[PDB]
């Protein structure tokens, strides 16, 4: 019964759907009536092409603003060199027009799209959170593919309005339920990044999304964490295809490419998802997405299966995402339970980091308080540290379940002398299991150098439920 | 900063 889309590109958009299995399992979920209609998904970026013939059909103005030159129209600034490409690319993604002849199709190709032109400009904090915080009780789905420069050497994160429009965001937004922020996890890979020195895709309120190509490998451009959830297809090498989506001056391009183009699928799939149970929380979102994603045909040297037995890489999250998996979940999902959050100062005196630094505590995650946590969402490892070259550490934290967690891997170009101040080091691969018990971190000096530095604040701080749990996998 |  259900028909396809028509559209001249579509064939050529292997990532929605094919029968070779590697793919997003799109058409899944429109066979099953789930293509965006009601849902209101917001591109933070430089601007949208309102008036592009596949996105003139969906767009919205309600989900749009302009905040580098405060006004209501957030149309790209035309240039030679097409610089403002990049938002128009990433909305087509979401919420290209189905059937009509032009270009290809949005993963919620009924869907309205909005764009916030913000990146065309001085991004401020005030910038930043105007933007986040734009329209929160009309936009569902806010979707990033920016961020703090990937050079390998930042730390950096969300100053005071933007975390504060986070925590808004996520507390008033959409009726109390929660906005949904969906963040690229970075193009850092070349100059080996970690996306755990980005606060914004390290945020437990943001769902940080990574590539796989084609062919299921990890793309030079990735960069590897703990704090990704999971991922969706995008470019790779020459042989391997591309993202077909809306172009500047209202063209179509079969070459959008890096982490720029995943964020918006899953963005799409997000919508999709909350189309099938508009009552889903921001966590309820998080939690479908680590249930329903696919690790299987993703190649990686580093899977771990923790201890719920779900299969964990830092470069994939749980896996590749899957629509139909996704809205088959939510429509009978249960809410989980308000979000408990345990701190535990974990130091008792300041500790020399050295060539290694193992730090043992065995903790009962606020048992007999109404904070107790025996289901875990996120994990924090808040850390302030001083150390001579940044660059040099890598950083473990082991779960009572035996779940090893990359905080941070050396990066060559790191070389501050400006350690952590109170850095929270986030993962998301000791989801759904019990914390009661041994955690371990890891600080290690990964060169020959004489290094020095001390480690004086260790605060875990662990979120979750004490109740709902699946049989592990 | 902050980059696409
Ligand atoms: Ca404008
Ligand atoms: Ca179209
Ligand atoms: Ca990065
Ligand atoms: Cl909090
Ligand atoms: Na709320
Ligand atoms: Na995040
Ligand atoms: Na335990
Ligand atoms: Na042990």
């Amino acid at each position: 019964v259900y028909q396809e889309p028509t559209d001249p590109k579509f064939p050529q958009q292997w990532y929605l759907s094919g029968v070779t299995q590697r793919d997003l399992n799109v058409k899944a979920a429109w066979a099953q009536g789930y293509t965006g209609h009601g849902i209101v998904v917001s591109i933070l970026d430089d601007g949208i092409e309102k008036n592009h013939p596949d996105l003139a059909g969906n767009y919205d103005p309600g989900a749009s603003f302009d905040v580098n030159d405060q006004d209501p129209d957030p149309q790209p600034r035309y240039t030679q060199m097409n610089d403002n490409r990049h938002g128009t690319r990433c909305a087509g993604e979401v919420a290209a027009v189905a059937n009509n002849g032009v270009c290809g199709v949005g993963v919620a190709y009924n869907a309205r799209i909005g764009g916030v032109r913000m990146l065309d400009g001085e991004v401020t904090d005030a910038v930043e959170a105007r933007s986040l915080g734009l329209n929160p009780n009309h936009i569902h789905i806010y979707s990033a593919s920016w961020g703090p420069e990937d050079d390998g050497k930042t730390v950096d994160g969300p100053a005071r309005l933007a975390e504060e429009a986070f925590f808004r965001g996520v507390s008033q937004g959409r009726g109390g339920l929660g906005s949904i922020f969906v963040w690229a996890s970075g193009n850092g890979g070349r100059e080996h990044d970690s996306c755990n020195c980005d606060g914004y895709t390290n945020s437990i309120y943001t769902l940080s999304i990574s590539s796989a190509t084609q062919f299921g490998n990890v793309p030079w451009y990735s960069e590897a964490c703990s704090s990704t959830l999971a991922t969706t297809y995008s470019s790779g090498n020459q042989n391997e295809k591309q993202i077909v989506t809306t172009d500047l001056r209202q063209k179509c391009t079969e070459s959008h490419t890096g982490t720029s183009a995943s964020a918006p699928l899953a963005a799409g799939i997000i919508a999709l998802t909350l189309e099938a149970n508009k009552n889903l929380t921001w966590r309820d979102m998080q939690h479908l997405v680590v249930q329903t994603s696919k690790p299987a045909h993703l190649n990686a040297n580093d899977w771990a299966t923790n201890g719920v037995g779900r299969k964990v890489s830092h470069s994939y999250g749980y896996g590749l995402l899957d629509a139909g998996a996704m809205v088959a979940l939510a429509q009978n999902w249960t809410t989980v339970a308000p979000q408990r959050k345990c701190i535990i100062d974990i130091l008792t005196e300041p500790k020399d980091i050295g060539k290694r630094l193992e730090v043992r505590k065995t903790v009962t995650a606020c048992l007999g308080e109404p904070n107790h946590i025996t289901r875990l969402e996120h994990a924090q490892a808040r850390l302030t540290l001083s150390y001579n070259r940044r660059g040099d550490l890598a950083i473990h934290l082991v779960s009572p379940m035996g779940t090893r967690s990359t905080l941070l891997a050396a990066r060559p170009h790191d070389y501050s002398a400006d350690g952590f101040n109170d850095w929270a080091f986030m993962t998301t691969h000791s989801w759904d299991e019990d914390p009661s018990g041994e955690w371990v971190l890891e600080i290690e000096n990964t060169s020959e150098a004489n290094n020095y530095g001390t480690l004086t604040k260790f605060t875990l701080v662990l979120y979750g439920t004490a109740s709902g749990s699946l049989v592990p996998r | 900063x902050r980059v696409r």
